[PDB]
Protein backbone atom coordinates (compact mmCIF):
# COMPACT_ATOMS: atom_id res chain seq x y z
CA UNK A 1 0.00 0.00 0.00
CA UNK A 2 1.21 3.48 -0.95
CA UNK A 3 1.20 6.09 1.83
CA UNK A 4 0.97 9.67 0.61
CA UNK A 5 2.33 12.32 2.95
CA UNK A 6 1.32 15.94 2.47
CA UNK A 7 3.31 18.85 3.93
CA UNK A 8 2.94 21.04 5.73
CA UNK A 9 -0.30 20.41 7.68
CA UNK A 10 -1.40 23.99 7.24
CA UNK A 11 0.12 26.85 5.23
CA UNK A 12 -0.55 30.52 5.98
CA UNK A 13 -0.46 33.01 3.17
CA UNK A 14 -1.85 36.31 2.04
CA UNK A 15 -3.98 36.80 -1.06
CA UNK A 16 -1.94 37.25 -4.23
CA UNK A 17 0.93 35.19 -2.86
CA UNK A 18 2.19 31.94 -4.34
CA UNK A 19 1.27 28.61 -2.77
CA UNK A 20 3.25 25.40 -3.22
CA UNK A 21 1.95 22.20 -1.65
CA UNK A 22 3.91 18.99 -1.28
CA UNK A 23 2.98 15.30 -1.52
CA UNK A 24 5.53 12.54 -1.02
CA UNK A 25 4.80 8.88 -1.67
CA UNK A 26 6.12 5.88 0.28
CA UNK A 27 6.73 4.17 -3.06
CA UNK A 28 7.03 5.33 -6.63
CA UNK A 29 3.67 6.33 -8.10
CA UNK A 30 3.14 4.38 -11.30
CA UNK A 31 2.86 6.40 -14.52
CA UNK A 32 2.50 9.59 -12.49
CA UNK A 33 -1.07 8.70 -11.61
CA UNK A 34 -1.42 11.44 -9.03
CA UNK A 35 -4.27 13.87 -8.64
CA UNK A 36 -5.04 16.95 -6.58
CA UNK A 37 -8.46 17.94 -5.25
CA UNK A 38 -9.73 21.10 -3.60
CA UNK A 39 -12.41 21.05 -0.91
CA UNK A 40 -14.21 24.17 0.20
CA UNK A 41 -15.87 24.09 3.72
CA UNK A 42 -19.28 22.50 3.06
CA UNK A 43 -18.71 21.04 -0.38
CA UNK A 44 -17.76 17.97 -2.31
CA UNK A 45 -14.15 17.89 -3.46
CA UNK A 46 -13.24 19.20 -6.94
CA UNK A 47 -10.55 17.85 -9.26
CA UNK A 48 -7.78 20.31 -10.09
CA UNK A 49 -4.93 18.22 -11.56
CA UNK A 50 -4.49 14.60 -12.80
CA UNK A 51 -1.54 12.56 -14.10
CA UNK A 52 0.64 14.85 -11.99
CA UNK A 53 0.58 17.80 -14.41
CA UNK A 54 -2.65 17.69 -16.48
CA UNK A 55 -5.33 20.27 -15.81
CA UNK A 56 -9.00 19.70 -16.81
CA UNK A 57 -10.63 22.46 -18.83
CA UNK A 58 -12.56 24.86 -16.64
CA UNK A 59 -9.93 24.66 -13.91
CA UNK A 60 -8.22 28.04 -13.59
CA UNK A 61 -4.79 28.72 -14.96
CA UNK A 62 -3.55 29.52 -11.43
CA UNK A 63 -3.34 25.78 -10.75
CA UNK A 64 -0.44 23.65 -11.96
CA UNK A 65 1.08 20.34 -10.96
CA UNK A 66 4.59 18.96 -11.31
CA UNK A 67 6.81 16.16 -10.09
CA UNK A 68 7.38 12.46 -10.60
CA UNK A 69 8.14 9.15 -8.97
CA UNK A 70 8.01 9.83 -5.31
CA UNK A 71 7.73 13.60 -5.01
CA UNK A 72 4.85 15.79 -6.17
CA UNK A 73 3.96 19.47 -6.00
CA UNK A 74 0.86 21.62 -6.56
CA UNK A 75 1.30 25.34 -7.29
CA UNK A 76 -1.20 28.17 -7.12
CA UNK A 77 0.44 31.16 -8.71
CA UNK A 78 -1.72 34.01 -7.38
CA UNK A 79 -4.03 33.08 -4.48
CA UNK A 80 -7.61 34.27 -4.95
CA UNK A 81 -9.88 34.40 -1.86
CA UNK A 82 -11.68 31.32 -3.23
CA UNK A 83 -8.45 29.34 -2.91
CA UNK A 84 -8.09 29.24 0.86
CA UNK A 85 -9.41 25.72 1.38
CA UNK A 86 -8.20 22.14 1.90
CA UNK A 87 -6.14 20.33 -0.71
CA UNK A 88 -5.83 16.55 -1.14
CA UNK A 89 -3.58 14.31 -3.15
CA UNK A 90 -4.52 10.90 -4.48
CA UNK A 91 -2.53 8.20 -6.26
CA UNK A 92 -4.32 5.81 -8.59
CA UNK A 93 -1.24 4.10 -10.02
CA UNK A 94 -2.28 0.80 -8.49
CA UNK A 95 -5.74 -0.72 -7.83
CA UNK A 96 -5.58 0.28 -4.14
CA UNK A 97 -6.00 4.03 -4.50
CA UNK A 98 -5.04 6.18 -1.49
CA UNK A 99 -5.37 9.79 -0.37
CA UNK A 100 -3.04 12.07 1.55
CA UNK A 101 -4.33 13.47 4.86
CA UNK A 102 -4.83 16.89 3.30
CA UNK A 103 -3.37 20.36 3.59
CA UNK A 104 -5.16 23.50 4.75
CA UNK A 105 -4.26 26.84 3.18
CA UNK A 106 -5.36 29.57 5.59
CA UNK A 107 -5.34 33.34 5.18
CA UNK A 108 -2.42 34.99 7.03
CA UNK A 109 -3.44 38.04 9.03
CA UNK A 110 -1.98 39.98 11.97
CA UNK A 111 -2.13 38.33 15.38
CA UNK A 112 -5.37 39.00 17.29
CA UNK A 113 -5.87 38.07 20.92
CA UNK A 114 -9.19 36.46 21.94
CA UNK A 115 -11.97 38.61 23.39
CA UNK A 116 -13.25 36.45 26.26
CA UNK A 117 -16.85 36.12 27.49
CA UNK A 118 -18.32 33.83 30.13
CA UNK A 119 -21.90 32.50 30.48
CA UNK A 120 -23.33 30.88 33.61
CA UNK A 121 -25.97 28.16 33.21
CA UNK A 122 -29.53 29.25 32.64
CA UNK A 123 -32.24 28.77 35.24
CA UNK A 124 -34.06 26.68 32.62
CA UNK A 125 -31.25 24.13 32.37
CA UNK A 126 -30.70 23.84 36.10
CA UNK A 127 -34.35 22.70 36.44
CA UNK A 128 -33.35 19.72 34.30
CA UNK A 129 -30.48 18.76 36.60
CA UNK A 130 -27.41 19.61 34.56
CA UNK A 131 -25.33 22.77 34.36
CA UNK A 132 -23.31 23.96 31.36
CA UNK A 133 -20.88 26.86 31.75
CA UNK A 134 -19.79 28.37 28.41
CA UNK A 135 -16.56 30.26 27.67
CA UNK A 136 -16.32 32.22 24.43
CA UNK A 137 -13.01 33.17 22.79
CA UNK A 138 -14.07 35.56 20.05
CA UNK A 139 -12.18 36.73 16.96
CA UNK A 140 -8.55 35.68 17.52
CA UNK A 141 -5.64 34.63 15.28
CA UNK A 142 -3.84 32.25 14.86
CA UNK A 143 -6.07 29.28 15.71
CA UNK A 144 -3.92 27.84 18.55
CA UNK A 145 -5.46 28.72 21.94
CA UNK A 146 -5.44 26.98 25.33
CA UNK A 147 -8.46 27.10 27.63
CA UNK A 148 -8.44 25.93 31.22
CA UNK A 149 -11.31 25.67 33.64
CA UNK A 150 -11.02 26.40 37.34
CA UNK A 151 -13.83 25.92 39.88
CA UNK A 152 -13.08 27.43 43.30
CA UNK A 153 -9.43 27.64 42.17
CA UNK A 154 -9.44 23.91 41.45
CA UNK A 155 -8.31 22.96 37.95
CA UNK A 156 -10.87 20.92 36.02
CA UNK A 157 -10.09 17.97 33.76
CA UNK A 158 -12.15 15.73 31.49
CA UNK A 159 -15.48 17.51 31.87
CA UNK A 160 -15.04 20.08 29.10
CA UNK A 161 -15.33 20.23 25.35
CA UNK A 162 -14.16 22.81 22.84
CA UNK A 163 -15.19 23.73 19.36
CA UNK A 164 -13.61 26.10 16.83
CA UNK A 165 -15.14 27.85 13.84
CA UNK A 166 -13.65 27.77 10.37
CA UNK A 167 -11.71 30.88 9.46
CA UNK A 168 -14.10 33.82 9.12
CA UNK A 169 -14.53 34.94 5.50
CA UNK A 170 -14.72 38.66 6.35
CA UNK A 171 -11.95 39.26 8.90
CA UNK A 172 -9.95 36.03 8.75
CA UNK A 173 -10.20 35.39 12.51
CA UNK A 174 -11.29 32.28 14.44
CA UNK A 175 -13.61 31.80 17.41
CA UNK A 176 -13.67 29.06 20.03
CA UNK A 177 -16.18 27.81 22.58
CA UNK A 178 -15.32 25.79 25.65
CA UNK A 179 -18.22 24.18 27.49
CA UNK A 180 -17.91 22.89 31.09
CA UNK A 181 -20.70 20.48 32.14
CA UNK A 182 -21.68 19.56 35.68
CA UNK A 183 -24.66 18.28 37.59
CA UNK A 184 -27.00 20.88 39.20
CA UNK A 185 -25.13 20.26 42.42
CA UNK A 186 -22.20 19.97 42.43
CA UNK A 187 -22.63 23.20 40.44
CA UNK A 188 -24.17 24.46 43.68
CA UNK A 189 -21.59 22.89 45.95
CA UNK A 190 -19.22 25.53 44.51
CA UNK A 191 -19.10 29.36 44.27
CA UNK A 192 -16.62 30.79 41.72
CA UNK A 193 -16.19 29.57 38.13
CA UNK A 194 -13.39 30.71 35.82
CA UNK A 195 -11.94 30.04 32.43
CA UNK A 196 -8.37 31.10 31.82
CA UNK A 197 -7.04 31.59 28.33
CA UNK A 198 -3.61 31.41 26.71
CA UNK A 199 -2.86 32.74 23.22
CA UNK A 200 0.25 33.99 21.35
CA UNK A 201 -1.36 37.42 21.20
CA UNK A 202 -1.15 37.83 24.97
CA UNK A 203 1.73 37.93 27.42
CA UNK A 204 -0.45 37.07 30.42
CA UNK A 205 -3.26 34.55 30.59
CA UNK A 206 -6.63 36.19 30.40
CA UNK A 207 -9.07 34.96 33.05
CA UNK A 208 -12.82 35.44 32.99
CA UNK A 209 -14.84 34.58 36.09
CA UNK A 210 -18.15 34.95 37.89
CA UNK A 211 -19.81 34.15 41.22
CA UNK A 212 -23.21 32.43 41.51
CA UNK A 213 -25.58 35.40 41.73
CA UNK A 214 -24.65 37.95 39.04
CA UNK A 215 -25.87 39.11 36.43
CA UNK B 1 -23.31 17.26 -18.46
CA UNK B 2 -22.85 14.13 -16.30
CA UNK B 3 -24.43 14.83 -12.93
CA UNK B 4 -24.37 12.45 -9.96
CA UNK B 5 -27.29 12.51 -7.53
CA UNK B 6 -27.09 10.39 -4.36
CA UNK B 7 -29.75 9.18 -1.92
CA UNK B 8 -30.65 11.04 1.32
CA UNK B 9 -29.15 10.83 4.82
CA UNK B 10 -29.30 7.63 6.88
CA UNK B 11 -29.30 6.78 10.59
CA UNK B 12 -28.18 3.20 11.33
CA UNK B 13 -27.49 1.05 14.39
CA UNK B 14 -24.27 -0.88 14.93
CA UNK B 15 -24.44 -4.28 13.24
CA UNK B 16 -26.84 -3.32 10.49
CA UNK B 17 -26.42 -2.59 6.78
CA UNK B 18 -26.75 0.51 4.68
CA UNK B 19 -27.25 0.89 0.96
CA UNK B 20 -26.51 4.21 -0.72
CA UNK B 21 -27.43 4.90 -4.30
CA UNK B 22 -25.93 7.16 -6.93
CA UNK B 23 -27.83 8.16 -10.04
CA UNK B 24 -25.74 9.19 -13.05
CA UNK B 25 -27.30 11.30 -15.77
CA UNK B 26 -25.63 13.00 -18.69
CA UNK B 27 -22.93 10.84 -20.22
CA UNK B 28 -22.23 7.19 -20.78
CA UNK B 29 -22.55 4.94 -17.72
CA UNK B 30 -21.34 1.46 -18.65
CA UNK B 31 -17.77 2.17 -19.72
CA UNK B 32 -16.62 4.68 -17.07
CA UNK B 33 -15.41 3.84 -13.58
CA UNK B 34 -17.44 4.85 -10.53
CA UNK B 35 -15.79 5.01 -7.10
CA UNK B 36 -17.00 5.46 -3.51
CA UNK B 37 -15.16 7.79 -1.17
CA UNK B 38 -16.03 8.68 2.38
CA UNK B 39 -15.00 11.39 4.76
CA UNK B 40 -15.37 10.81 8.51
CA UNK B 41 -16.18 13.92 10.60
CA UNK B 42 -13.20 16.25 10.90
CA UNK B 43 -11.04 13.99 8.74
CA UNK B 44 -9.78 13.60 5.19
CA UNK B 45 -10.85 11.67 2.07
CA UNK B 46 -10.66 7.87 2.03
CA UNK B 47 -11.17 5.62 -1.03
CA UNK B 48 -13.41 2.61 -0.50
CA UNK B 49 -13.75 0.94 -3.83
CA UNK B 50 -15.23 1.20 -7.26
CA UNK B 51 -17.03 -0.51 -10.10
CA UNK B 52 -16.89 -0.62 -13.88
CA UNK B 53 -20.56 -1.22 -14.74
CA UNK B 54 -19.82 -2.93 -18.06
CA UNK B 55 -18.89 -6.30 -16.62
CA UNK B 56 -19.38 -5.45 -12.99
CA UNK B 57 -15.65 -5.48 -12.45
CA UNK B 58 -15.31 -4.45 -8.85
CA UNK B 59 -12.34 -3.23 -6.87
CA UNK B 60 -12.47 -3.10 -3.09
CA UNK B 61 -10.03 -1.60 -0.60
CA UNK B 62 -8.62 -4.47 1.50
CA UNK B 63 -9.83 -3.08 4.80
CA UNK B 64 -13.45 -3.26 3.58
CA UNK B 65 -13.48 -6.68 1.93
CA UNK B 66 -16.20 -8.85 3.45
CA UNK B 67 -18.27 -5.80 4.46
CA UNK B 68 -18.62 -4.03 1.15
CA UNK B 69 -20.47 -4.62 -2.12
CA UNK B 70 -20.61 -2.26 -5.06
CA UNK B 71 -23.12 -2.73 -7.83
CA UNK B 72 -24.44 -0.89 -10.83
CA UNK B 73 -27.70 -1.20 -12.72
CA UNK B 74 -27.05 -0.45 -16.37
CA UNK B 75 -30.76 -0.10 -17.10
CA UNK B 76 -31.17 2.75 -14.59
CA UNK B 77 -27.61 4.18 -14.62
CA UNK B 78 -27.48 3.74 -10.88
CA UNK B 79 -24.60 2.57 -8.73
CA UNK B 80 -25.02 1.18 -5.22
CA UNK B 81 -22.75 0.93 -2.22
CA UNK B 82 -23.67 -1.60 0.46
CA UNK B 83 -21.80 -1.70 3.75
CA UNK B 84 -22.67 -4.20 6.45
CA UNK B 85 -21.52 -4.90 10.00
CA UNK B 86 -21.68 -1.13 10.49
CA UNK B 87 -19.89 0.47 13.45
CA UNK B 88 -19.79 4.01 14.90
CA UNK B 89 -16.50 4.60 13.05
CA UNK B 90 -18.43 4.27 9.76
CA UNK B 91 -20.13 7.59 10.53
CA UNK B 92 -19.18 9.72 7.54
CA UNK B 93 -20.23 11.58 4.43
CA UNK B 94 -20.15 9.00 1.59
CA UNK B 95 -19.50 10.30 -1.95
CA UNK B 96 -19.76 8.58 -5.28
CA UNK B 97 -17.30 9.79 -7.89
CA UNK B 98 -17.01 9.13 -11.59
CA UNK B 99 -13.73 9.38 -13.48
CA UNK B 100 -13.21 12.28 -15.84
CA UNK B 101 -12.63 12.15 -19.57
CA UNK B 102 -10.66 14.24 -22.01
CA UNK B 103 -13.46 16.45 -23.30
CA UNK B 104 -14.07 17.97 -20.85
CA UNK B 105 -17.07 15.67 -21.26
CA UNK B 106 -17.84 15.16 -24.11
CA UNK B 107 -17.76 11.33 -23.74
CA UNK B 108 -14.09 10.67 -24.64
CA UNK B 109 -10.90 9.14 -23.22
CA UNK B 110 -11.08 8.23 -19.49
CA UNK B 111 -8.52 9.80 -17.14
CA UNK B 112 -8.72 7.77 -13.93
CA UNK B 113 -9.03 10.70 -11.54
CA UNK B 114 -12.45 11.70 -10.20
CA UNK B 115 -13.89 14.63 -12.15
CA UNK B 116 -17.52 14.18 -11.09
CA UNK B 117 -18.89 14.02 -7.57
CA UNK B 118 -22.22 13.38 -5.88
CA UNK B 119 -23.55 15.86 -3.32
CA UNK B 120 -22.67 13.48 -0.50
CA UNK B 121 -24.70 11.29 1.79
CA UNK B 122 -24.55 11.53 5.57
CA UNK B 123 -24.60 8.09 7.19
CA UNK B 124 -24.63 8.18 10.98
CA UNK B 125 -24.04 4.97 12.89
CA UNK B 126 -25.02 5.02 16.58
CA UNK B 127 -27.11 3.43 19.28
CA UNK B 128 -28.58 6.85 20.11
CA UNK B 129 -32.22 7.76 19.48
CA UNK B 130 -33.34 10.57 17.20
CA UNK B 131 -34.06 13.48 19.46
CA UNK B 132 -34.52 17.21 19.01
CA UNK B 133 -32.40 19.60 21.06
CA UNK B 134 -33.03 21.53 24.24
CA UNK B 135 -32.27 25.18 23.53
CA UNK B 136 -31.00 27.19 26.54
CA UNK B 137 -30.08 30.92 26.45
CA UNK B 138 -26.56 32.21 26.98
CA UNK B 139 -27.69 35.40 28.63
CA UNK B 140 -25.70 38.65 28.36
CA UNK B 141 -24.45 39.82 31.74
CA UNK B 142 -21.69 42.11 33.04
CA UNK B 143 -19.45 39.09 32.48
CA UNK B 144 -20.17 38.98 28.74
CA UNK B 145 -20.33 42.74 28.14
CA UNK B 146 -17.36 45.09 27.60
CA UNK B 147 -17.27 48.62 26.23
CA UNK B 148 -19.79 49.08 23.45
CA UNK B 149 -20.01 45.32 22.86
CA UNK B 150 -22.02 42.45 24.39
CA UNK B 151 -22.05 38.76 23.58
CA UNK B 152 -25.10 36.55 23.82
CA UNK B 153 -26.18 33.22 22.48
CA UNK B 154 -27.98 29.94 22.81
CA UNK B 155 -26.81 26.49 23.67
CA UNK B 156 -28.27 23.79 21.40
CA UNK B 157 -27.85 20.66 23.47
CA UNK B 158 -28.55 16.90 23.48
CA UNK B 159 -29.69 16.32 19.89
CA UNK B 160 -29.28 13.49 17.40
CA UNK B 161 -28.41 13.07 14.68
CA UNK B 162 -26.76 15.88 12.76
CA UNK B 163 -27.39 18.48 11.55
CA UNK B 164 -28.95 21.51 13.21
CA UNK B 165 -29.06 25.00 11.68
CA UNK B 166 -29.31 28.21 13.66
CA UNK B 167 -30.31 31.73 12.81
CA UNK B 168 -30.95 34.90 14.77
CA UNK B 169 -34.04 37.12 14.74
CA UNK B 170 -35.36 35.08 11.80
CA UNK B 171 -32.25 36.15 9.89
CA UNK B 172 -32.46 39.86 10.71
CA UNK B 173 -29.15 39.50 12.53
CA UNK B 174 -26.33 38.02 10.47
CA UNK B 175 -23.10 39.87 11.09
CA UNK B 176 -21.38 39.00 14.35
CA UNK B 177 -22.86 35.51 14.42
CA UNK B 178 -20.64 32.49 14.98
CA UNK B 179 -22.23 29.03 15.05
CA UNK B 180 -19.83 26.39 16.22
CA UNK B 181 -19.35 22.94 14.75
CA UNK B 182 -21.12 20.33 16.85
CA UNK B 183 -19.37 18.04 19.28
CA UNK B 184 -20.31 14.54 20.22
CA UNK B 185 -20.87 14.33 23.97
CA UNK B 186 -20.22 11.23 26.07
CA UNK B 187 -23.96 10.37 25.96
CA UNK B 188 -23.79 9.95 22.19
CA UNK B 189 -25.79 13.12 21.65
CA UNK B 190 -24.55 16.21 19.84
CA UNK B 191 -24.24 19.73 21.18
CA UNK B 192 -23.27 23.19 19.95
CA UNK B 193 -23.53 26.91 20.59
CA UNK B 194 -24.37 29.92 18.51
CA UNK B 195 -23.23 33.33 19.68
CA UNK B 196 -23.49 36.85 18.37
CA UNK B 197 -22.03 40.19 19.43
CA UNK B 198 -24.27 43.23 19.63
CA UNK B 199 -24.15 46.82 20.82
CA UNK B 200 -24.71 46.77 24.59
CA UNK B 201 -26.81 49.94 24.35
CA UNK B 202 -29.39 47.91 22.40
CA UNK B 203 -30.05 45.38 25.15
CA UNK B 204 -33.04 47.34 26.42
CA UNK B 205 -34.42 48.43 23.04
CA UNK B 206 -34.09 45.04 21.32
CA UNK B 207 -35.18 41.43 21.82
CA UNK B 208 -32.82 38.72 20.55
CA UNK B 209 -34.12 35.35 19.39
CA UNK B 210 -32.40 32.26 18.07
CA UNK B 211 -34.18 30.00 15.67
CA UNK B 212 -33.08 26.39 15.76
CA UNK B 213 -33.98 23.98 13.02
CA UNK B 214 -33.28 20.27 13.34
CA UNK B 215 -34.91 18.54 10.35
CA UNK B 216 -34.03 14.96 11.39
CA UNK B 217 -36.38 15.26 14.40
CA UNK B 218 -38.96 17.56 12.83
CA UNK B 219 -38.06 20.20 15.39
CA UNK B 220 -38.27 23.95 15.12
CA UNK B 221 -37.70 26.05 18.26
CA UNK B 222 -37.30 29.75 19.07
CA UNK B 223 -35.57 30.95 22.25
CA UNK B 224 -35.79 34.52 23.54
CA UNK B 225 -32.45 35.45 25.07
CA UNK B 226 -32.64 38.21 27.65
CA UNK B 227 -30.15 39.88 30.01
CA UNK B 228 -29.19 38.23 33.34
CA UNK C 1 -4.09 -1.52 -12.43
CA UNK C 2 -7.92 -1.46 -12.25
CA UNK C 3 -7.81 2.24 -13.05
CA UNK C 4 -6.50 1.41 -16.50
CA UNK C 5 -9.34 -0.86 -17.57
CA UNK C 6 -11.70 1.74 -19.04
CA UNK C 7 -8.93 2.98 -21.25
CA UNK C 8 -8.58 -0.52 -22.77
CA UNK C 9 -12.44 -0.49 -23.17
CA UNK C 10 -12.48 3.08 -24.83
CA UNK C 11 -9.54 2.01 -27.22
CA UNK C 12 -11.64 -1.22 -28.27
CA UNK C 13 -15.09 0.63 -28.60
CA UNK C 14 -13.20 3.34 -30.83
CA UNK C 15 -11.60 0.56 -33.22
CA UNK C 16 -15.34 -0.93 -32.95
Amino acid sequence: EIVLTQSPGTQSLSPGERATLSCRASQSVGNNKLAWYQQRPGQAPRLLIYGASSRPSGVADRFSGSGSGTDFTLTISRLEPEDFAVYYCQQYGQSLSTFGQGTKVEVKRTVAAPSVFIFPPSDEQLKSGTASVVCLLNNFYPREAKVQWKVDNALQSGNSQESVTEQDSKDSTYSLSSTLTLSKADYEKHKVYACEVTHQGLSSPVTKSFNRGEC
Amino acid sequence: QVQLVQSGAEVKRPGSSVTVSCKASGGSFSTYALSWVRQAPGRGLEWMGGVIPLLTITNYAPRFQGRITITADRSTSTAYLELNSLRPEDTAVYYCAREGTTGWGWLGKPIGAFAHWGQGTLVTVSSASTKGPSVFPLAPSSKSTSGGTAALGCLVKDYFPEPVTVSWNSGALTSGVHTFPAVLQSSGLYSLSSVVTVPSSSLGTQTYICNVNHKPSNTKVDKKVEPK
Amino acid sequence: NWFNITNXLWLIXKKK
